[PDB]
């Protein structure tokens, strides 16, 4: 915590939009670990 | 940790969806160390570019390459002696591909044909007939009689081997196609063509199991891995890895600021070489992507600076020998360096950068 | 400043249109299960007015690219050609040649 | 010809020529609303930013058409899955600005929550430092600021973050407290900062600029080793070591002048004839 050194002051259709595009398809999986069994 | 303090405040409500845990992990990931390669002999003897190379699947003794004066050569691997040339194209060989099943070496070439040379007796048994302009590629199945060839025509042909009739034709891109990858399980036919995609056939059905969309611009080579199940395709500074029978996008290279990457191949230890349009041979790791070497070819007494461009590579049998032809009319080897540890040539020292958003 | 991009040609039009339509405007959702069709229910008016501000507007930059096309046709001050495409490519290596060296 | 269907046709067997092609759907998308089709229209630039999701112009073209209907739920949503796949910051901005102009307090807070973490720089964290001194308290301004120093000083070890940067991070906290008429709690955050990292002297520069404008002679050391530093690089560096030797200590001021003796062609040789007398008589002055 760098703050506490401080001193204190004294004064309905969401899901419909694209249903095909999704983050997840963009990141690698073997980004996280390596060494991944395929 | 520190990412303990970013959770319990942002609170995502997927700790993988969040860019600094994506971030912090890579660099708590640590790459393996690979040996730094070098330049063992240089081959001349064609005349024009050396366009395509093959190494014999079973002994290991000889390489063959096809070329650009429309002819094909073996050379003994071992001393790098000429043993024998072949002529049988008019136009010139654009790929070349020996069978480990059959004594048998499918020839393609852009004069629209595809040939079948014995290497019981070196001459051409079998011509095959179909492709309303030039291939550029052959595949042979692992396990089936096929042969897999793309050019121009924006179909995959399957022609049976026997028959040689075009059996199974695969009509699904946008342009001229690049690369074919034959594979023995339902992924069977993975290829990349010209409109930035790089598709998953399915050749029993005739459809297409899964188009993977992530490139920008043509896909100009793909490897297949020996010991993984998985593919890597190359793009214009874009090298990716992908899994079969899934499609999944397993890792990114860091490959920025290297140009049109003409080649790829992957050693079976994990090693993934692309060279590159602007001369320049650049070696990374397989499962994490990270670039331990960049090397410069140069071309020749007096050649052009244009000149200098690997356009077709490949590995050694055992994978200790690396066997590029570029666009100086000249076949180079490159060798592993054995005397190198650890600590002596460390490599390029894992920094990714959370800019360009790729890693 | 050069040339832009279209990431930020983009927001600048964005920007611009959101503008207009803030000056313009100084002067629910039903979802059938049956078929699974969204019906929005949008008032008549603020349809009419995204068409007419449509249509203007393609009128107006049409006679805008009209008036521009007359007034680089009087100008013959270019060089020498021989039919009314030769202009245009003679010009066109005009602002090429000057802005090159 | 006011035959609707054939134009249709038309515009999608010319999508499949090449769907790469912007004009193309932008004037198919015009050609449904100028004629008062929404619905289609709708249907049509889902499909666009469904098929092409890394193209600007689309979204903000469904943003338009949205807007012009005065649909607020519909751009809030759009704005949402638009934010959602990591776009860049045009579209966070866009998204920040609609959450103004829709009048939302509460939610541009959320937006900007998510919008450090999408893009980690300082120019958001200070976005959204400005948006709390206009439209907030000093409370979460404060705590807006407090939550982006203690990041800062966790996330070192990932390296995100430059020496000026962090540098322009301190310089708003502090002035921002001493409008607040907290001096001491400014005092003491450039000393935990310059405690915590030792070698960015914007920091310090920072500081130093802060207590001459709100200790004397420590910088004029530091500014006199700074500009010899510069001075070195620039060449000057005799002048640099007779305001160093006038500054201190002194032993450093010794080594530091005989290797400017070994740094030591007419002003060449001057330069050198200069440096070699001015350090043989300090040496005289203090025989071998």
């Amino acid at each position: 915590m760098f703050s506490n050194r401080l001193p204190p002051p004294k004064h309905i259709l969401t899901d419909q939009i694209a249903k095909n595009v999704k983050l997840d398809d963009f990141i690698p999986k073997r980004q996280s670990n390596f060494e991944l069994s395929v | 940790h520190a990412s303990a303090f970013v959770n319990k405040i942002f609170q995502p409500e997927v700790a993988e969806e969040l860019i600094v845990n994506r971030y912090e992990k890579l660099l708590s990931q640590r790459p393996e160390w690979h040996a730094p390669w070098k330049l063992s002999r240089v081959i001349n003897g064609h005349l024009g570019w050396v366009r395509c190379v093959a190494i014999d699947p079973v002994d290991n003794e000889w390489f063959i390459t096809g070329s650009n004066d429309t002819t094909m050569k073996v050379w003994d691997l071992a001393t790098g002696k000429l043993k024998t040339t072949l002529a049988g194209h008019v136009m010139t060989v654009r790929d070349v591909a020996v069978s480990d099943r059959h004594p048998y070496l499918f020839s393609v070439s852009e004069d629209k044909t595809v040939k079948c040379w014995d290497l019981e007796k070196n001459q051409i048994i079998r011509d095959y007939y179909g492709h309303l302009s030039g291939v550029r590629t052959v595949s042979i199945h692992p396990t089936l009689d096929l042969i897999a060839t793309a050019g121009r025509d924006s179909v995959i042909k399957l022609w049976d081997m026997r028959t040689r009739i075009p059996v199974i034709t695969l009509v699904g891109h946008k342009g001229p196609i690049n690369q074919v990858q034959c594979t023995p399980v339902d992924p069977q036919v993975v290829s990349s063509s010209t409109d930035a995609t790089v598709r998953l056939w399915d050749v029993v059905a005739g459809k297409t199991m899964k188009v993977l969309t992530h490139h920008k611009r043509s896909v100009r080579a793909t490897a297949l891995h020996p010991k993984e199940f998985s593919v890597a395709s190359a793009c214009t500074d874009d090298i990716r890895s992908w899994g079969l029978a899934e499609g999944s996008l397993l890792t990114n290279f860091e490959s920025e600021k290297t140009g049109i990457i003409n080649t790829l191949s992957i050693n079976q230890d994990d090693v993934l070489f692309a060279g590159g349009d602007n001369g320049v041979l650049s070696f990374y790791d397989y499962k994490s992507g990270h670039k331990y070497q960049s090397l410069a070819t140069r071309e020749m007494v007096g050649s052009l600076e244009g000149e200098r461009s690997v356009l077709c590579s490949t590995f050694d049998k055992t994978g200790l020998r690396l066997i590029t032809g570029e666009a100086d009319k000249s076949i180079k080897i490159w060798k592993q360096d054995e005397t190198a540890t650890k600590e002596s040539e460390p490599g390029l020292a894992w920094n990714p950068n959370l800019s360009a958003k790729r890693f | 400043r050069g040339g832009i991009s279209y990431d930020q040609l983009a927001k600048l039009s964005y920007e611009k249109t959101l503008r207009n339509l803030a000056t313009q405007t100084q002067n629910k959702v039903q979802k059938d299960t049956k078929t699974g069709k969204i019906t929005i229910a949008d008032d008549d008016k603020l349809v009419n007015k995204l068409a007419v501000s449509l249509q203007s507007e393609s009128k107006k930059r049409y006679e805008a690219r009209k008036r521009q096309m007359q007034n680089a046709k009087t100008l013959y001050g270019v060089e020498s050609f021989i039919n009314d495409k030769n202009k245009q490519f003679n010009e066109k290596l005009s602002r090429e040649s000057k802005g090159s060296e | 010809q006011h035959d609707m269907r054939r134009a249709r046709s038309i515009f999608e067997r010319a999508l499949l020529v090449d769907s790469s092609f912007i004009p193309l759907w932008i004037r198919y998308i015009d050609a449904e609303l100028k004629v008062k089709c929404i619905n289609h229209a709708r249907n049509l630039m889902n499909r666009a930013i469904s098929t092409l999701p890394r193209v600007d112009k689309l979204w903000y073209k469904y943003l338009i058409v949205e807007e012009s209907l005065n649909n607020v739920e519909i751009v809030r949503s759009l704005y949402t899955k638009w934010c959602s796949l990591e776009p860049g910051v045009n579209a966070w901005n866009s998204f920040v600005d609609f959450e103004i102009r829709q009048k939302n307090w509460n939610g541009v807070r959320e937006i900007y929550s998510k919008y450090v973490m999408a893009h980690p720089q300082m120019q958001t964290w200070l976005k959204w430092v400005r948006f709390e001194n206009r439209h907030g308290n000093t409370e979460f301004t404060r705590s807006v600021y407090s939550l982006a120093i203690d990041t800062v000083a966790n996330l070192q070890n990932l390296q995100i973050w430059s020496d000026m940067e962090v540098a322009k991070l301190v310089n708003s906290f502090a002035h921002w407290e001493a409008a607040q008429q907290e001096y001491e709690r400014s005092s003491a955050l450039y000393q935990i900062a310059i405690e915590k990292w030792p070698s960015n002297q914007l920091l310090k520069a920072g500081l130093l600029d802060f207590e001459k404008q709100f200790n004397s002679i420590e910088e004029t050391i530091s500014y006199k080793r700074k500009m010899e530093y510069e001075t070195i690089l620039s060449n000057y560096d005799t002048w640099w070591l007779y305001l160093d030797l006038i500054s201190e200590f002194p032993k450093q001021i010794m080594q530091t002048f005989e290797k400017a003796i070994v740094d030591s062609k007419n002003v060449q040789w001057k330069r050198y004839i200069y440096l070699w007398m001015r350090y043989i008589c300090y040496v005289e002055l203090e025989s071998l």
